[PDB]
């Protein structure tokens, strides 16, 4: 159940004493550490050549939010506001009105990427798979305002990344 | 004159670099950036001095080895070294070597 | 007998001093 | 003009020198410091790019605000920024540093580090993956590459 | 043409320092499973140029406001002495041939501490002053052993003339004769150059930047150049003292190649040590020298005095 | 048919988890004898 680290008594025989005196005087353990570092020097480095080489990611990766569409092209989101409710950082602001066609659509869908925590909620809550955190992670901006996304920005992201997003959802939709 | 030349050249080169590094980059336009306990362990420094004295006394030894009275030379050299060791041992045992 | 004990303790605890004193004596 | 050509080449040289040797300071408040270290870790090692962590603010060129900036920590952050020599660039890592993130409505959290110090590059994420941070750093390098200090001086 | 020789000694040493920086970076990276600087130029050869230019173009901060004369002398003295200490070294023919070049190098090393001593004081800060004091103690503490070990080994040379070391080690390296002294001398070089595990002075993990915390842009670069030049020079002194090289009088190139390779090996050993071990505590550093090393050096000095007499191997004075 | 990420039938191979810091080097007497022999040859 329990193991004693340390709690060992060195031997007092002349051979062991000579060995320990040799270690102290001849710096044996230091040489062992040096040899370890040398071996690591001759080992192949683990660096990947970013940006030309990219780190592995799984289909469930949580990145830039992206509003998706149906195959017909109609926007999937149906103004349920379920995402705004689950949002743990209140980064989602949704406003809706009956559109001219009479469908329930969002007049405003703002995701403040400066307040969002990339929790993965909403993606798992939206009943119609509308907001889906895309695979993109390299969307840094030079100004704070660029990170306050708008419904137009989210829909453009969805249109841009739909080819990858549909494949990732297809990969993972059975696990969900 | 060779050693004097070397000294001059080195000092001038280093000072030239200090000039090109204290004034030349100081031109670049910018703006405003605003902006002891009594060490009793200094005894170690003082002991270094008295040991550096023995260091000086011991430097002639390579030429001292060339004498004909090698017996006397060896006895006196070991005498000085043993006195230095005795001084170190005394300071050690009297906790005088209280480093830091 | 006790001298051997002192030498063993010295070599176990202060080997550098033992080496120095041996070399100086030689 | 020949003078414009010489000025442009000199500005290219100084911008290349500054972007190639970017020395961020060892400044990590919260979780995003872990991903910053993972950037320093062998897989995405920043030293290849010339990015070297140097503790001294006086010997540093970029400040990475990796973590939640609390009201108690804010004056110290401003002080360390001010003691940093110029040219100086600030990279905000994490939703907490960008805009407050999870603790935006907290009484003890500064809602974004832009309020305290100017920010050049904002790295989204919570935590931003080390690859995202490396991307932000390279974007900062491109931003330095686009600088036209000597050109503007010659145009005056 | 003597000025030409001075420049030929000076400028290549500075270039070697600049590229030693890159070498250090890459070696430390590879021993940490990383790759050194490689973006800046082919295999990172242009990184030192970028580093230097960035440093020089950087803001020249100076809140010293005390004895600015000293705050400027310290970098000058450091760099000048680092360059000067290279002069007496025989590679294989020295630039200046001194009967007592060894004691000259010891004196120059002792003087070089004043650069750290003044820089930290004229900075007039907290870490700077206390860190400078810790420096004085460190260099001063190991200067003693450095001298004793040097005297002990030269007892076989028969003079303080560096050039005769080549003759003395013509048949065998002096490391075979004095390896315990060699180990202690190597550790001593490490301490004197303020390198890990004795990098207490700068001591970034403990002291933000040490004595150079208030030095930036060019003066910091001069301190860096002086530090690395001292590293290369001390390793060269080790190579000449112990790892002697064959010298054909008609073809000095062979000796020069052998000496350069040995110095490179020792510098790579310095970087290797910096990577492997952690830093000794200030107190432990002094404990290792005055209480542990100083004794053994005294015993070995007695032995190296006695051996030529009892073995009838007193070296010739000339 | 059910298909979850499950261990392979029979489970995985044993996974080493204890210190294997090897025992290396010559005995102290051997190291001292080698050093003294080198010193004697150098002296001769
Ligand atoms: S991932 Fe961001 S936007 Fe989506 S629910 Fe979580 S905090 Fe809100
Ligand atoms: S953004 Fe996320 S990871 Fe970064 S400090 Fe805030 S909570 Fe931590």
């Amino acid at each position: 159940t329990y193991k004693f680290v340390n709690m060992r008594e060195p031997s007092m025989d002349m051979k062991s004493v000579t060995d320990r005196a040799a270690q102290t005087l001849l710096w044996t353990e230091l040489v062992r550490g040096l040899g370890m570092t040398l071996s690591y020097l001759f080992r192949e480095p683990a660096t990947i050549n970013y940006p030309f080489e990219k780190g592995p990611l799984s289909p469930r990766f949580r990145g830039e939010h992206a509003l998706r569409r149906y195959p017909s092209g109609e926007e999937r989101c149906i103004a349920c506001k379920l995402c705004e409710a689950v949002c743990p950082a209140q980064a989602i602001t949704i406003e809706a009105e009956p559109r001219a066609d009479g469908s329930r659509r969002t007049t405003r869908y703002d995701i403040d990427m400066t307040k969002c925590i990339y929790c993965g909620f909403c993606q798992e809550a939206c009943p119609v798979d509308a907001i889906v955190e895309g695979p993109n992670f390299e969307f840094s901006t030079e100004t704070h305002e660029e990170l306050l996304y708008n419904k137009e920005k989210l829909l453009n992201n969805g249109d841009k990344w739909e080819a990858e997003i549909a494949a990732n959802i297809q990969a993972d939709y059975l696990y969900r | 004159m060779n050693i004097m030349l070397t000294l001059l050249t080195n000092v001038t080169l280093a000072s030239l670099l200090v000039l090109i590094a204290f004034w030349l980059p100081q031109l670049n336009a910018y703006s405003e950036k605003t902006s002891p306990f009594s060490m009793k362990f200094f005894l170690v420094a003082i002991t270094f001095l008295l040991f550096d004295l023995e260091i000086a006394l011991l430097l002639p030894l390579p030429w001292a080895s060339q004498t004909n009275n090698l017996k006397t030379m060896l006895t006196m050299a070991l005498f000085l070294l043993i006195l230095l060791a005795a001084s170190l041992a005394y300071e050690w045992t009297q906790k005088g070597l209280e480093w830091a | 007998g006790r001298i051997a004990s002192f030498l063993k303790n010295a070599w176990a605890k202060e080997p550098v001093l033992v080496a120095s004193f041996a070399i100086g004596g030689l | 003009s020949r003078g414009e050509y010489v000025v442009a080449k000199l500005d290219d040289l100084v911008n290349w020198a500054r972007r190639s040797s970017l020395w961020p300071m060892t400044f990590g408040l919260a979780c995003c410091a872990v991903e910053m270290m993972h950037m320093a870790a062998p897989r995405y090692d920043m030293d290849r790019f010339g990015v070297v962590f140097r503790a001294s603010p006086r010997q540093s060129d970029v400040m990475i605000v990796a973590g939640t900036l609390t009201n108690k920590m804010a004056p110290a952050l401003r002080k360390v920024y001010d003691q940093m020599p110029e040219p100086r660039y600030v990279v905000s890592m994490g939703s907490c540093a960008n805009g407050g993130g999870y603790y935006h409505y907290s009484y003890s959290v500064v809602r974004g580090c832009d309020r305290i110090v100017p920010v050049d590059i904002y790295v989204p994420g919570c935590p931003p993956t080390a690859e995202a941070l490396l991307y932000g750093i390279l974007q900062l390098q491109r931003k330095i590459k686009r600088e036209k200090r000597l050109r503007i001086w010659y145009r005056r | 043409m003597f000025m030409i020789n001075i420049l030929s000694l000076i400028i290549p040493i500075l270039l070697a320092v600049a590229f030693l920086t890159l070498v250090e970076r890459k070696v430390l990276g590879y021993m940490q499973l990383r790759k050194g600087p490689n973006v800046v130029g082919p295999y990172g050869l242009l990184q030192p140029i970028a580093d230097a230019l960035k440093l020089f173009t950087k803001e020249p901060l100076r809140p010293a406001t005390s004895s600015i004369s000293m705050f400027i002398i310290a970098p000058i003295l450091a760099l000048s002495l680092a360059l000067t200490m290279w002069v007496p070294l025989p590679m294989p023919y020295p630039l200046i041939n001194m009967n007592l070049g060894v004691l000259f190098m010891l004196a120059m090393s002792s003087l070089a501490v004043y650069s750290i001593l003044w820089s930290g004081w004229a900075s007039n800060s907290k870490y700077a002053l206390i860190g400078a004091l810790r420096a004085v103690a460190q260099t001063i503490s190991y200067e003693v052993t450095l001298a004793i070990i040097l005297l002990s080994v030269l007892l076989m040379n028969g003079s303080y003339t560096l050039s005769t070391l080549i003759t003395t080690q013509e048949h065998i390296w002096m490391i075979f004769t004095s390896w315990p002294l060699a180990m202690m001398w190597f550790i001593s070089t490490l301490a004197e150059t303020n390198r890990a595990p004795f990098d207490l002075t700068e001591g970034e993990s403990e002291l933000v930047s040490g004595f150079n915390v208030e030095y930036a842009a060019g003066p910091f670069a001069m301190f860096f150049m002086a530090e690395y030049a001292n590293i290369i020079m001390m390793n060269a002194f080790t190579a000449i003292l112990f790892l002697g090289a064959s010298h054909d009088p008609h073809t000095p190139e062979l000796y020069t190649i052998n000496f350069v390779l040995k110095t490179l090996a020792l510098t790579i050993t310095f970087l290797w040590i910096r990577a492997s071990y952690p830093r000794f505590r200030y107190d432990q550093l002094m404990h290792l020298l005055w209480k542990s090393f100083l004794p053994l050096t005294l015993a070995l000095c007695m032995w190296h005095i006695s051996l030529p007499i009892m073995t009838a191997s007193i070296p010739p004075q000339s | 048919k059910v298909k979850q990420d499950m261990p392979p039938p029979g489970g995985y191979g044993p996974i080493d988890y204890k210190r294997n810091l090897p025992r290396r080097g010559l005995s102290g007497y051997s190291m001292f004898a080698v050093g003294i022999g080198t010193l004697l040859f150098g002296y001769w």
